[PDB]
């Protein structure tokens, strides 16, 4: 199954968390990351379209986030307010999709 | 001008049918997914649709009574007491900056 690992899962304030994604499906078209536990356009952090490497900052972007291809999300410069859930939607080539969440915490 | 769902009729006799209309579809659309309930959740997927290939793909909530159309309308036939509730449409777009709307009807 599709999975997310916050590296580290408990991070000191001002450092960085990487959300690693395991078991991506084989046929991805692109990805969106969301703040919270569900897919909601109003809480979209960032996305990526593989065919043209288009990055798509959304309303929850804070100028700290980087989406790689593989779907991994790097958030630099974390604050106590970044503690919470993060949800990935992977849109496949056939436009079917998969969702996974997504947690980390931040101290100091 | 946001994506919005309209049911016709809202109040449906058992055994009759309901049509869920989508207003203000984005130009950029390439596909659709209709979900049972209030959110995008692959486990509640009724049916996905690719506009260009006119492929409908049933999800786990598909019950043999639901039809999707190229304007994203969802027709549900032969309704039961169990169908009362919410239905959520996601419109997938070529930039994957997707839009969602919900979606309600009631069976007496
Ligand atoms: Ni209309
Ligand atoms: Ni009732």
């Amino acid at each position: 199954q599709l999975t997310i690992e916050a590296v580290p899962s408990n991070a000191a304030e001002g450092k960085e968390v990487l959300l690693l994604v395991h078991n991506l499906p084989q046929d991805p078209r692109g990805y969106n990351w969301y703040k919270g536990e569900t897919v909601d356009a109003n809480r979209r952090i960032i996305g990526y379209v593989i065919s043209n490497q288009q990055i798509t900052p959304g309303p929850a972007y804070s100028n700290r986030e980087t989406i790689y291809p593989n779907a991994s999300l790097l958030m630099r410069n974390v604050t106590r307010n970044d503690t919470g859930s993060y949800t990935l939607q992977v849109i496949k080539l056939n436009l079917m999709s998969e969702e996974v969440t997504g947690q980390f915490s931040v101290h100091c | 001008a946001k994506l919005t769902i309209e049911s016709t009729p809202f109040n449906v006799a058992e055994g009759k049918e309901v049509l869920l209309l989508a207003h203000n579809l984005p130009q950029n659309r390439i596909g659709y997914s209709w979900y049972k309930g209030e959110r995008v959740d692959g486990n509640s997927l009724i049916v996905g649709y690719v506009i260009g290939t006119q492929q409908a793909t049933p999800g786990p909530a598909y019950s043999g009574r639901e039809t999707i159309y190229p304007n994203a309308s969802l027709l549900i036939q032969n309704v039961t007491q169990n169908d009362t509730g919410f239905y959520t449409l996601q419109v997938i777009k070529s930039d994957l900056v997707n839009e969602e709307a919900t979606g309600q009807f009631h069976v007496y």
